[PDB]
């Protein structure tokens, strides 16, 4: 930028007499070298480490963006799941001010059923839970949120029951066209913490075997300090 | 005088018995000048001869 | 005593002068303020503490 | 390429600052091709240079 | 101590220990470089006031 | 809008933060010469993509101010037509120079780009959420749209700044180097009883 102009190459500079030899390096460089490693060796190696990591780089953008992330959604346990362990470690949290936060549930675990004949996808968490004003508030109407709505991009439909310290459990359900809160018939089964029953769409017969379950289990939430149980 | 200027005059130094220090403070560490290294006056001449 | 010089006069200005071939003439006492000692330094006579 | 880069080394020069205690620079072609220095003389005063 | 010959005169420090009766060492190794090892005769002196 | 387009909205910021966290990631990188290359090819992969997204919107003809795109081929257009175009805006807005001299060049990608624009701005995506000042914010760096008096992009800086021809802080580093020097001179002379001159 400072100045323009770039030499050219003496496609004939060897004729010239009487000059110093300006390639000694170049030349020395590849020599081969018995009991000892050739310079221009060694150079390759360390080259080849760092290009290698560096094409990593463009390999994980592309990805993201030659990607439709939502159409290849198997990251909805990750976003189901991470949920789970975000409620669990909240109530961990209430717990220490409040020895009441704990008291519908001491235990925090994730317990994971699979129903590959009804269609049917049971998580259930023993988190902080949800009150029936805040199924209707949070969940009646959307918004992140993705962590639970991501379900919906395999899932026509969401079934949630929800129990929280300060009020009694409470059933939300919705088809993503309308949702409907009533008291949930068997009462505080859960004593606190959401158990999510999902019904799956007709592509997604696969995250209903128990292989794919625990599969995505471990791509997206083996790192999850609770449990998780998987049904076996 | 620093040892590594060679043009550094020792016009006047002092006694073999003086040397520099705090007169109230005990001299713990070495003197900064002791004996005949202590110099009163000193001169000059530089190179391009300035005094 | 004096712990400045007044004006444009600095110790690099003075080093200019000897520099220049004028003769200078320096007194101290155990007042001695910073810029004559570093006038010694540039010199290489070393004068003790204050 | 970031500054201080070495165009025929095609690598950047790992030290970028420092002063040159016994020359001064002369004169420098408009392409730095050939570059002059001129010995500086003693030390009036005699310090170590 | 003082070298009778080049009247060269090297100046030590004494000091007290705990039992205050002052202590003084000469290692010719160690002190090479306050001598600049130069060998000879030299009287020496105690300097108190 | 429509539901499911609201159900959009959750979704491209779901992205952003993946790819804000990308954008991070980037800046942790050092060397401007490997950070080029990428950019590069961030965007011909964008800009070629992001060509066919347009087509397959055009084909499809549904207005950017309607109904949630719901068939996949075009929906998978939409996701790519936002969501790649905020990116391209997080990367225009961190990296100016980089983009425009890439960028700026090529009228075609300037057009498509503009497209996609008013296509954005025309659905409301960017209009609620944290989200929605990046539109707005791209159009002016880009020059799309007139720059705000206040408008000014944080990471457009001149690196190049101005020679620091006044350094008397530097000149203050120097002194005391070499005044530390001139110390370590004087303690060295200590020691204790040297020879006479």
């Amino acid at each position: 930028v400072d100045v323009d102009g770039t030499v050219e190459e003496d496609l004939g500079k060897s004729r010239e007499g009487s000059r110093t030899d300006d390639e000694v390096v170049q030349r020395e460089e590849e020599a081969i070298q018995l009991d000892g490693l050739n310079a221009s060796q060694i150079r390759e190696l360390r080259e080849k480490s760092e290009k290698f990591a560096f094409q990593a780089e463009v390999n994980r953008m592309m990805k993201l963006i030659i990607n439709s992330l939502y159409k290849n959604k198997e990251i909805f346990l990750r976003e189901l799941i991470s949920n789970a362990s975000d409620a669990l470690d909240k109530i961990r949290l209430i717990s220490l001010t409040d020895e009441n936060a704990l008291s519908g549930n001491e235990e925090l675990t994730v317990k994971i059923k699979c129903d590959k004949e009804k269609n049917l996808l049971h998580v259930t968490d023993t988190g902080v839970g949800m009150t029936r004003e805040e199924l209707v508030k949070n969940l009646g109407t959307i918004a992140f949120g993705v962590g639970f709505y991501s379900a919906f991009l395999v899932a026509d439909k969401v079934i949630v029951t929800s129990k929280h310290n300060n009020d009694t459990q409470h059933i939300w359900e919705s088809d993503s066209n309308e949702f409907s809160v009533i008291a949930d018939p068997r009462g505080n089964t859960l004593g606190r913490g959401t158990t999510i029953t999902l019904v799956l769409k007709e592509e997604a017969s696969d995250y209903l075997e128990l292989d794919t379950i625990k599969n995505l289990v471990k791509k997206y939430s083996q790192f999850i300090n609770f449990p998780i149980y998987v049904w076996s | 005088a620093d040892p590594d200027n060679p043009l550094v005059l020792d016009i006047l130094t002092g006694s073999s018995t003086s040397y520099s220090f705090f007169p109230d403070k005990p001299i713990t560490q070495y003197p900064h000048a002791v004996g005949k290294n202590t110099l009163l006056i000193a001169g000059l001449q530089a190179r391009n001869n300035a005094r | 005593s004096v712990e400045d010089f007044g004006g444009n006069i600095n110790v690099e200005t003075i080093s200019a002068f000897i520099d220049g071939g004028g003769s200078v003439l320096v007194a101290a006492s155990s007042d001695i303020g910073d810029p004559l000692r570093e006038l010694g330094s540039e010199c290489g006579i070393e004068f003790d503490e204050e | 390429r970031p500054p201080g880069f070495d165009r025929v080394r095609n690598a950047e020069i790992g030290n970028k600052d420092f002063e040159l205690d016994v020359l001064e620079e002369a004169y420098t072609t408009e392409h730095w091709l050939v570059r002059i220095y001129k010995v500086k003389d003693l030390d009036n005063r005699g310090l170590s240079r | 101590l003082h070298n009778q010959k080049t009247g060269q005169e090297v100046v030590f420090v004494a000091e007290p220990d705990n039992k205050n009766v002052y202590k003084f060492e000469l290692d010719t190794s160690e002190r090479k470089i306050e001598f600049d090892s130069a060998s000879g005769t030299y009287t020496l002196y105690l300097i108190i006031g | 809008l429509d539901p499911s387009l609201e159900i959009y909205k959750k979704m491209f910021e779901v992205k952003r933060r993946e790819q804000l966290l990308a954008l991070k990631n980037l800046a942790q990188l050092n060397d401007i010469h490997q950070q080029y290359k990428i950019l590069d090819v961030m965007l011909k992969g964008l800009f070629k993509v992001l060509e066919d997204s347009r087509t397959v919107l055009t084909a499809a003809d549904v207005l950017p101010d309607g109904p949630f795109p719901q068939d996949e081929k075009l929906k998978d257009a939409f996701s790519h037509v936002v969501e790649n175009t905020a990116f391209f805006g997080d990367v225009v807005l961190r990296f100016p120079r980089i983009v425009h001299y890439y960028f700026d060049h090529n009228s075609n990608w300037n057009l498509l780009i503009r497209w996609g624009i008013s296509f954005c701005n025309q659905t409301g995506v960017f209009n609620q959420g944290p989200h929605s000042p990046i539109l707005s914010l791209m159009a002016q760096e880009l020059g799309i749209s007139e720059k705000d008096s206040n408008f000014q992009n944080p990471f457009k800086i001149d690196r190049t700044e101005f020679i620091p021809s006044t350094d008397p802080f530097q000149k203050a580093l120097r002194e005391e180097e070499k005044r530390r020097k001139k110390e370590e001179k004087r303690k060295e002379i200590r020691k204790g009883p040297r020879i006479s001159r």
